[PDB]
């Protein structure tokens, strides 16, 4: 009789990483090595035979509140076991995980590393299991290393330990960022084929003979490889790696806890300034100001939601009521907007390396031309300019008769919009937009007959230019070629409805939209010398023609005395569209050479 | 399939399924398709394959049921295996952009970005290596933008091809985007695997397919593990995954800017457009039950300004709670002058003393000084009065409003280790889910097995006779019913439960440690399998049983698993007490 | 302390009360014979309440306590004593309290449970307030109307088994196709596709486009042909082409291929 | 001294439904689903005051298995509710 | 973080379930008498000012996620005559339904389920002298938490409990700036048999047993205003779990553990008194306290403010509480909040009690 | 209407849509009001929460202006 009190198929969060991370070996699927993962509990290992598993001194366990119960929640450590051959003298074996962890507002990474050796096997000796954390944009480039040979926790008498020496303080890392930022710097001056590095690239500072200090730890051994980033750590991994010379090491590591500690909370300041002012109902002020230095933000923002950037915005909007300019007699409604502005961004991280104080990487830099270049494209400027002609209309007299030629009919709307920016990604950004739309609307008021009841009319002139360069980060030589969207368009659409009998009633609609394309060469090239304002009242060539049209008839067949009971209703709903193809299909080529037409739809 | 549950391309020849196949379903396709006046088919349709169904003979006692299958295509197979072109049917250039469903152009943006480690738009060679010389126009990457690269800008905004593209994302309904979906595909189907290598290509001894022939800035940008293998298995790729499609999307629906929330209080609504604030009743107005904003400001709403909407949403839920408290002084120097100085601190309660990553606590505190002054100036009244046809007596005003704030942040005392402000990147309980198999009902009897190899002969499992079944001993599975426990049955004493393999197991004996909710299982109902080696078991037909070695016979359960994939899964290891 | 001794905090609205047996029966062989059936004692409660008034002219009550809807918006409760105006403390608020503050820097609070009190000496006006947050501040970006939804996808993060070519003949001509987009280098129309997939629903029904359950043999390397810049170990599996292929080496995929 | 109407409604349902599969050219007729639910509302107010009433009510739901992949269900709701209006 | 807390069965007896008394705290044992007076002292059910009393009180659990996961309460108590009274309670504690499925028919018959806890108990209090009396109430308990599926039996686990109470409330006495009035009050409940959740005699629960004793006073001013303080002091009868060890490595947990639940409920309220390696300064950590002032005008409107104190090693529930009182013709309505100041999170964060009690009959005069 | 493949399971269960537009918001609340788990652009029916303690859970399913709450529980 076998009973299963448990049976379960375990997976894991952490995945075991399949491949050398030594380039001594270059065949991970070799050598004959065990290595598993697993998790340690309280809950299902308080008896464990090498060493029971307790948690680490001060670690506590989470309560909650099942059902008006107070249940102690599990603590688990995860664990990597290390048999059979066992690891080579620079072999290792770790575990990774995907994850998205920001570090720049704590000061110390923290985390409680145990080792023990396995039983029925050769015992691990202390110093020759080094227990490591490899974390960065990935496990073989870009990664910080951070090391730490490993006390063993000695067994063979009884299996219940004391937290103390089970998780020993020698174990444990404890790591400060601002020494990975040092070494960043530092290694910024090593060359990738240095002789400094090792076969896998990885740069130490403890091993360099011409550094004085070292990583800064002496108890943690600290590499670096690629220009990682703890700004923004995508790849965590945690590992066993050995130290033994002439022997294979086997043994079970447990790692716990690993969190981040010691909080940089210095505040932030904030100031804004409002200017609003009004002008006998004719003009209209408004001006702010707001500067906001780094660690501002709102209550409720977290560490790193709050802002990480020294902003300096300013904002000023004018209104007039032009019309007023003018005599009342005949009234024109002509408001006249302007609003201008612009904000600058400097962030309290250099944006390219993602981690490094701009301060700090500018001070170490010991060249004028990068400190210029370091300085210039971390700055975000942004500018916007809005003049506005919105509602250009003549409004009716108080007594005059509704005419179809009338000027009080048509409405005008002036829409400029221009933005500049330059930012760690663009070293030009152009952004221009304008909008001309003139509307006309007139209704009608009392063989068939022909005069139109209604009469619709508006037209648009819409242009929209976008020129973008892309900086070069590494220097500001020559940069990106300059990228051109042009979108210059004319739209019109008109409409008109007849009621030529009492039942009859025809509506008809046509719209239409053509683009604009005087900024091409004869090629598909545009042309960078070109102003929006070039040709505006150019009517290009047509791009998109719809049409519909509705009839009604309610077929008043009622006047012949014989079918006076029939309430017949006719609707017809006629659409059509004309859609311009693209000039790969209008001018599309063979490979032999030929050029076809393919057509519109 | 209903037509309902999948899309296909007319033109492109391949078909998208509104439900994934993450398993071990197999995916079976028949089609026709006209290429001009000619007529191709791949499959068989129910239309003209064969019969599911022939019967021969006029009475059951005689007749024969013929089941036919039709001939089909495989797009996915039963078992997964990347080394077989069936692999290759499945596209790995399809994105779908999240909450994405009607998107449109002018409401688009996509941009292909290196993060290695900060976002840039273009490819550096490694270093002592450099970029094919003299490629051609549509093939750049020096200095090239990334949708370039990627061949995803060749046209202006009206699809017409440009020499250098227009820096934006090509749409094209039909080609690099899904409208219905909000999906983006890529022109190529490899474009991160063949298509960066042909442009990173230096000569003919570079193959594709063979990683070992890169050319060192094939070896950097050539994430080849993407398409030959597995998501999963490409995670062991990790120095690859540096190529990101960052972009927005304008979702609108109806008219109103939905603020993503509904009832929420009045005077909560905050809108800045250009880094002023409007005014509630004059720039915009506020629909709160439906959660609308309206910019009636005509200039802003042909501005193309990002508009910032600041609410207050009090549907919320698993928030922790937050302490809000302080004080506001208000003193008035004269009739139109005003110094405020308020002060304001806001503690979060965690739910447990340990605050993983990214489900923070704070214990902010905020305060500032501010100064009001609006006055009335007759003197602009009178320079207006001084315009050609302006004769208004309507009073001119002016008011500045001066504030400043100082923000001092921390962490509750609460979720601290050892004195410091503590965040969990990994406390490691999280890790190792289970699935539980000790359900009796879940098993059945199993088939007879091998042992060491497909080749081995031992429990007759390679037989074709009734000796297949020789070799199988009783093996009774099950749990033992709570009735023997709590409503003793007749016939059963305590002698009877109390033998280590029938008595009750309660969990305080298997896990002493675990807290149990008052009221719900105290008791492990354990999978007990009683295994008899000497008892025939069913369907077994051994004319020797008894007179053979029991310990030559076996007896087994199979179980069919639910979660099939154990790499995407990373089902690490089979654990039972 | 009190202006008067008149209490008119009047209660409207309705309260319910079930009290009842339930007895449920699931005739489930595998069930334990304790588990034959549940009897189980239902209660309910429905307190559709609200609470309105005034206390000694000073104190205004207002109450809504309703047992059917979210009680973190809707459960309101709220008492307001308002003193003389020559007392220097000028209002206390128990209850659904707000801070809103004329600051841009610094933002108020609407949504509050707790004590607010205000004070006045002469010319200055001291509020202060002691709650319990029941919101959080959400912020949208809207240009052009409707809001902005940002997306930062990996390369590795395709929509993956979702996605499939019909064909090899597909798949190589995808990228030679598309050389010239909008304009497609194909003259390819699928005219008609059935799909099928592995039943796990085990469900029939009319509704659903009808019983069409069929057995099926689906072949990995039916209908294919050979690929110009291909090999053929890449576009089929079976172990030897030889005698297998009748067609052209870029003939498109059919059934006689 | 207290003297008011009782009200009351009876409400009976008694569902079957049946899907069938027929082949054409032999006797395989297969039953792919069924249900068989019959179920029973009584309701009764009694009114003790303007502002006080009392509703009995008794549901009694069962369903027969027609395929064994279903097991009957039998339900039974009964009790009383108490309202008090203001 | 708490230290071997006191494990008992049906802890839901232990919830204060009417807004009064949450509001004041969860202390009910020397205050005033009211109808909610049968979880905290039965006794003042004789010193009611009204002849016949009913009450339902609500309390939410999750009130933001979900609606009908709520502790419950009707009460109902009545005096005939000026010496004794009788009171009936019965508390719920409910999920609400629950619908359990396995296929994903559309049309497919299924079982919904609504876990529970209920406590039915009644109470006779007689007034001994003109200013004390006792009562004796009987209590059913109930738990039908778990569902029934396949190795799971659902069925309920009974038990049965008495209370003994005794309240004393003195006459008006005169000082010199006021005229208070003195309470007491001692409560001794949840006796009874060890509640078995798997119907078996190996396994059993003690039923949560409480001593509640407390006191009050009350300064009238004006003979209109009231302000009533109360102070309470609640310790479980239940024996305390081992902790490390009190004699291999698990072998000593295991004959702890053993021992400890190898002891008769009766013993067991006796050896509550001790039974920890610590003294009387340590034994004076397992009595938790609470103490409230309740503003009383024009006896229409109720202030209560109140702070309830666990030990920090055990439970672990410290809070502040306001409610409030209203009573319009003869309908009473209270609501309660509370304020936790403890690090565990109190499920009752949040949530607004409310109760609700009618008071209709002739009226008793007060001594 | 939403569908809970067998409510007393072990923490891993499945999601009944009805195949409708798949992305779908589903939010996992312990009895403590906690949040316990997250799942947003969600189309995997299969949903794997496991390692939470045994109790009732709340299910919140917001598909677009729809709203649901639904309790369930892991024994
Ligand atoms: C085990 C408990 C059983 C339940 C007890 C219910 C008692 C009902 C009695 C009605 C009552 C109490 C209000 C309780 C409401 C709470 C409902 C809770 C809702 C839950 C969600 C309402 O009376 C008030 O309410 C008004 C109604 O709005 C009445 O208006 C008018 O009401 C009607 C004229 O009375 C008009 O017909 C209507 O036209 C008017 O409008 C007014 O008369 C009065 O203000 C007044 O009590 C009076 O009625 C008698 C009945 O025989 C009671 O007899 C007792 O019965 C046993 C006690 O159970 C005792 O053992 C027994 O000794 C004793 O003889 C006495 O108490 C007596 O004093």
């Amino acid at each position: 009789t076998v009973r299963f009190g448990a049976l379960d198929l375990v997976r894991g969060e952490w995945r075991r990483y399949t491949g050398t991370l030594d380039a001594n070996d270059q065949n991970p699927d070799d050598d004959g090595v065990e290595f598993d993962v697993a998790a340690v509990n309280i809950q299902e290992n308080g008896t464990k035979c090498p060493v029971n598993y307790v948690m680490p001194p001060g670690v506590q366990r989470e309560q909650l509140y099942n059902n008006n119960t107070v249940i102690n929640q599990n603590e688990q450590a995860l664990a990597v076991r290390i048999g059979g051959a066992g690891l080579q003298y620079q072999d290792s074996r770790a575990v990774f995980k995907n994850v998205s962890v920001d570090m720049r507002q704590y000061k110390k990474l923290k985390m409680f590393l145990h080792a023990e050796s396995l039983p029925n096997q050769p015992t691990l000796e202390d110093d020759e299991m080094v227990g490591f954390i490899r974390f960065g944009n990935d496990f073989t480039q870009n990664f910080y290393q951070v090391e730490i040979p490993l006390k063993v926790t000695k067994t063979g008498g009884s299996c219940s330990i004391s937290p103390d020496l089970v998780w020993m303080d020698d174990n444990s890392i404890d790591l400060a960022l601002d020494l990975l930022t040092r070494m960043k710097i530092k290694a910024m001056s090593i060359d990738i084929n240095s002789s400094k590095r090792d076969v896998n690239g990885i740069y130490y500072p403890d091993n360099d003979p011409d550094l004085e200090g070292g990583d800064g730890d002496g108890k943690l051994t600290l590499g670096i490889k690629g220009n990682p980033n703890f700004g923004l750590v995508r790849n965590l991994m945690v590992g066993v790696k050995s130290r033994a010379d002439h022997k294979d090491i086997k043994g079970e590591v447990w790692f716990n806890e690993l969190r981040l500690a010691d909080l940089e909370n210095k505040g932030g300041m904030a100031a804004i300034l409002n200017v609003d002012t009004n002008m006998a109902d004719f003009a209209t002020v408004s001006a702010t100001g707001r500067k906001s230095t780094i660690g501002f933000g709102s209550l409720e923002q977290g560490a790193n939601e709050r802002d990480r950037e020294d902003v300096q915005q300013y904002n000023i909007v004018t209104n007039l009521n032009l019309g007023k300019l003018l005599p009342k007699k005949w009234g024109i409604n002509l408001p006249f907007n302007y609003a201008i502005g612009e904000e600058v961004i400097t962030p309290e991280y250099d944006p390219f390396n993602q981690d490094i104080k701009l301060d700090q990487l500018i001070r170490e830099t010991t060249d004028q031309a990068e400190k210029d270049n370091i300085r210039t494209r971390a700055i975000d400027y942004t500018k916007r300019k809005s003049i506005n002609f919105i509602g250009v209309r003549k409004d009716r007299a108080p007594e005059q008769k509704p005419h179809v030629y009338d000027i009080e009919n048509f409405t005008f709307s002036q829409s400029y919009n221009q933005v500049e920016r330059h930012d760690y990604e663009v070293a030009d950004y152009e952004d221009e937009q304008s909008n001309s739309a003139v509307n006309y609307a007139y209704t009608f008021q009392p063989n068939f007959n022909y005069l139109p009841s209604n009469i619709s009319f508006n037209t648009n002139i819409l242009r929209q230019s976008n020129r973008q360069q892309f900086r070069e980060v590494e220097v500001e030589g020559i940069g990106l070629d300059p990228l051109y969207r042009r979108n210059f368009a004319f739209n019109y659409q008109y409409g008109f409805g007849f009621n030529l009998t009492k039942s009859l009633k025809l509506n008809y609609s046509a719209t239409s939209n053509n683009i604009v394309r005087n900024f091409l060469n004869d090629d598909n090239s545009p042309k960078e010398d070109f102003n929006i304002w070039d040709d505006y009242l150019d009517i290009g060539t047509p791009n998109q023609h719809a049409q519909q049209l509705v009839l009604n008839y309610d077929i008043p067949i009622n006047k012949i005395p014989i079918f006076g009971f029939v309430k017949a209703s006719y609707s017809y709903t006629a659409d059509y569209m004309w859609q311009r193809s693209s000039t790969a299909f209008s001018e599309y080529e063979d490979p032999n050479g030929t050029v076809y037409d393919l057509g519109n739809t | 399939l209903t037509t309902n549950e999948y899309t296909f391309n007319p033109q492109l020849g391949y078909i998208s399924l509104q439900q994934r196949l993450a398993n071990d379903e197999i995916l079976a396709v028949a089609f026709e398709y006209t290429v001009g006046g000619k007529v191709y088919q791949v499959g068989e349709f129910g239309s003209d394959g064969v019969d599911a169904t022939v019967v021969t003979g006029n009475n059951s006692s005689n007749q024969a049921i013929i089941t036919q299958s039709l001939v089909l295509k495989m797009l996915k197979s039963n078992l997964t295996n990347v080394k077989n072109p069936v692999w290759n049917l499945m596209m790995k250039n399809v994105y779908q952009i999240p909450q994405a469903y009607q998107i449109k152009q002018d409401d688009f943006r996509l941009n292909i970005l290196y993060t290695d480690p900060s976002p840039i738009n273009y490819i550096t060679p490694v270093q002592g290596s450099s970029f094919p010389p003299n490629p051609a126009p549509d093939s750049k990457v020096e200095q090239t933008p990334l949708l370039n690269v990627f061949n995803l800008d060749r046209l202006n905004y009206n699809n017409d091809p440009q020499a250098g593209g227009d820096g934006f994302f090509d749409y094209i309904p039909g080609v690099t985007v899904d409208v219905q979906n909000g999906r983006v595909i890529f022109t190529t189907k490899e474009p991160f695997g063949e298509l960066i290598f042909n442009k990173l290509q230096t000569g003919a001894g570079e193959s594709y397919n063979d990683p070992t022939t890169y050319n060192a800035n094939q070896q950097k940008y050539v994430f080849r593990n993407m398409y030959r293998n597995t998501q999963a298995g490409a995670l062991q790729d990790s120095d690859k995954n540096k190529f990101l499609l960052r972009g927005k999307y304008k979702s609108s629906g109806s008219n109103g800017i939905p603020i993503g929330a509904f009832n929420v209080p009045q005077g909560s609504v905050v809108v800045t457009a250009a880094g002023r604030v409007l005014v509630e009743g004059i720039d915009y107005s506020v629909d709160y039950q439906l959660g609308r904003v309206q910019i009636l400001d005509p200039s802003l709403q042909a501005s193309n300004t990002p508009i910032e909407v600041s609410l207050e949403n009090n549907s919320i839920f698993g928030q922790q709670t937050r302490r809000f408290m302080g004080f506001n002084i208000e003193h008035k120097i004269s009739d139109k002058f005003v110094i405020g100085g308020t002060y304001l601190k806001m503690t979060e309660r965690p739910f447990t003393q340990k605050s993983t990553y990214g489900q923070e606590s704070v214990n902010n505190t905020i305060f500032g000084f501010n100064g009001n002054y609006s006055t009335e100036v007759p003197f602009l009244t009178r320079l207006a009065n001084k315009l050609p046809n302006i004769d208004t007596d309507v009073p001119s005003n002016l008011s500045i409003r001066g504030e400043v704030a100082f923000l001092r942040p921390d962490a509750p005392k609460a979720s601290d280790f050892q004195g410091e402000a503590t965040i969990y990147v990994d406390d490691f309980e999280g890790s190792q889910s289970t699935i539980d198999m000790r359900s009796a009902y879940a098993w059945s009897l199993a088939s007879t097995p091998f042992i060491t190899s497909i080749n081995d002969n031992t429990f007759n499992a390679n037989s074709n006779t009734l000796e297949y079944g020789f070799k199988r001993a009783k093996l009774s599975w099950y749990t033992i019913d709570p009735v023997f426990y709590s409503s003793k049955p007749s016939g059963i004493s305590n002698d009877d439960l109390s033998l280590n393999t029938t008595r009750r197991i309660y969990s305080r004996e298997l896990y002493p440690n675990t807290d149990i909710a008052q009221g719900q299982i105290q008791v492990v109902n354990t999978l007990d399998l009683t295994y008899y080696p000497g008892e025939r078991g069913p369907y077994n037909n051994n004319p020797s049983f008894g007179a053979s070695n029991p310990s030559a016979n076996f007896g087994g359960i199979m179980r069919a698993l639910n979660s099939t994939n154990f790499e995407q899964g990373n089902v690490e290891y089979i654990q039972f007490w | 302390i009190f202006g008067s001794n008149t209490i008119d905090v009047k209660p409207t609205g309705s309260v319910e009360m079930d009290l009842g047996v339930r007895y449920t029966k699931q005739d489930n062989p595998a069930f334990s014979p304790r588990n034959r059936s549940s009897l189980t004692f239902d209660f309910d409660q429905r307190i559709s309440m609200s609470l309105m008034g005034k206390i000694g002219t000073r104190l205004e009550v207002n109450a809504n306590y309703d047992t059917q809807s979210t009680f973190a918006f809707q459960n309101l409760f709220k008492l307001a004593y308002t003193p003389s105006e020559d007392d220097i403390i000028q209002k206390v608020e128990v209850g659904n309290v707000s801070m809103p503050l004329n600051s841009t820097l610094i933002r108020g609070a609407q949504s509050l449970f707790g004590v607010k009190t205000q004070l006045q000496f002469g010319r200055t006006t001291i509020t202060g307030v002691f709650s319990e947050q029941k919101s959080q501040t959400k912020s949208v970006v809207a240009e052009n109307g409707g809001t902005v939804q940002n997306f930062d996808l990996y390369a590795l993060d395709y929509d993956n088994d979702r996605h499939f070519f019909l064909s090899q003949y597909f798949r190589n001509k995808y990228d030679v196709s598309l050389k010239n987009y909008p304009f497609i280098d194909s003259r390819v129309q699928i005219t008609r596709l059935e799909v099928w997939v592995t039943n796990k629903q085990n469900r029939v029904t009319t509704t659903g486009g009808g019983n069409n359950l069929r057995n099926i043999i689906a072949l990995q390397d039916l209908g294919e042909a050979q690929v110009s810049g291909v090999p053929d170990n890449e576009v089929v599996v079976i172990s030897s082409t030889a005698g297998f292929f009748n067609n052209p080496i870029d003939s498109p995929t059919s059934n006689t291929n | 001294i207290i003297k008011s109407d009782i009200n009351i409604k009876a409400d009976f349902s008694l569902r079957n439904n049946e899907t069938l599969v027929r082949y054409l050219d032999y006797d395989n007729n297969q039953l792919a689903a069924g249900q068989n639910i019959w179920s029973l509302k009584l309701t009764a107010d009694y009114s003790f005051s303007k502002n006080l009433t009392a509703i009995f009510y008794y549901d009694h739901s069962f369903s027969k298995a027609v395929i064994s992949t279903s097991f009957p269900l039998t339900n039974i709701r009964s009790g009383f509710t108490l309202r008090y209006n203001f | 973080d708490i230290e071997r807390p006191i494990t008992t069965g049906v802890p839901f007896l232990l919830v204060a379930a009417d807004a009064r008394a949450a509001g004041l705290g969860d202390q009910g044992v020397a205050t005033s008498s009211d109808v909610f007076s049968q979880q905290w002292n039965p006794a003042k059910y004789a010193f009611a000012e009204d002849a016949q009393g009913l009450s339902i009180s609500y309390t939410p659990y999750l009130t933001d996620l979900a609606n009908d996961i709520s502790l419950g309460q009707v009460t109902y108590y009545n005096k005939i005559n000026d010496r004794s009274a009788f009171a009936g309670s019965f508390r719920y504690f409910g999920f609400g339904g629950i619908e359990l499925r396995q296929t994903g028919d559309p049309n497919e018959p299924t079982r919904e389920v609504n876990p529970n806890e209920f406590a039915l108990d009644g109470s006779y209090s007689l007034k001994l002298s003109e200013t004390f009396s006792m009562a004796v109430a009987a209590r059913y308990i109930r738990s039908n938490l778990k569902v029934a599926t396949e190795e799971i039996d659902a069925s309920a686990a009974g038990s049965f409990a008495v209370d003994v109470a005794g309240f004393y409330q003195s006459e008006e006495i005169a000082y010199s700036d006021f005229n208070g009035r003195w309470r007491a009050g001692f409560n001794i409940q949840n006796l009874g048999p060890k509640i078995s959740y798997d119907h078996d005699d190996l396994s059993a629960n003690f039923l949560p047993a409480n001593l509640r004793v407390g006191g009050g006073f009350d300064f009238i001013f004006d003979d209109y205003n009231k302000l009533g303080v109360s102070l309470e002091l609640t310790k479980l009868l239940v024996p305390t779990p081992p902790g490390p060890g009190t004699p291999s490595q698990s072998q000593a947990d295991e004959a702890n553990y053993k021992k400890y639940k190898d002891i008769g409920w009766v013993s067991g309220i006796f050896k509550s008194f001790g039974d920890a390696p610590g003294g009387f300064s340590e034994e004076l950590k397992e009595i938790t306290y609470s103490a409230a002032a309740e503003y009383m005008y024009q006896d229409a409107f109720a202030m209560r403010l109140g702070y309830y104190h666990e030990s920090p090693m055990k439970g672990a529930k410290q809070f502040f509480s306001l409610g409030a009182g209203f009573k319009y013709s003869m309908i009473k309505v209270d609501v309660s909040y509370l304020f936790s100041a403890s690090k565990v999170k109190n499920p009752l964060e949040n949530t607004l009690r409310f109760s609700l009690t009618f008071n209709f009959g002739d009226k008793y005069e007060t001594y | 209407e939403i569908v809970i493949f067998p409510n007393p399971s072990d923490g891993n269960f499945n999601i009944g849509l009805n195949n409708f537009n798949f992305p779908y918001s589903l939010e996992i609340f312990s009895f403590t009001g906690q949040k316990v788990f997250e799942k947003q652009n969600a189309s995997d029916s299969i949903i794997s929460v496991s390692y939470l303690p045994s109790g009732i859970y709340i299910v919140k399913i917001e598909k677009d202006s729809k709203t649901t709450i639904k309790k369930i529980i892991i024994n």
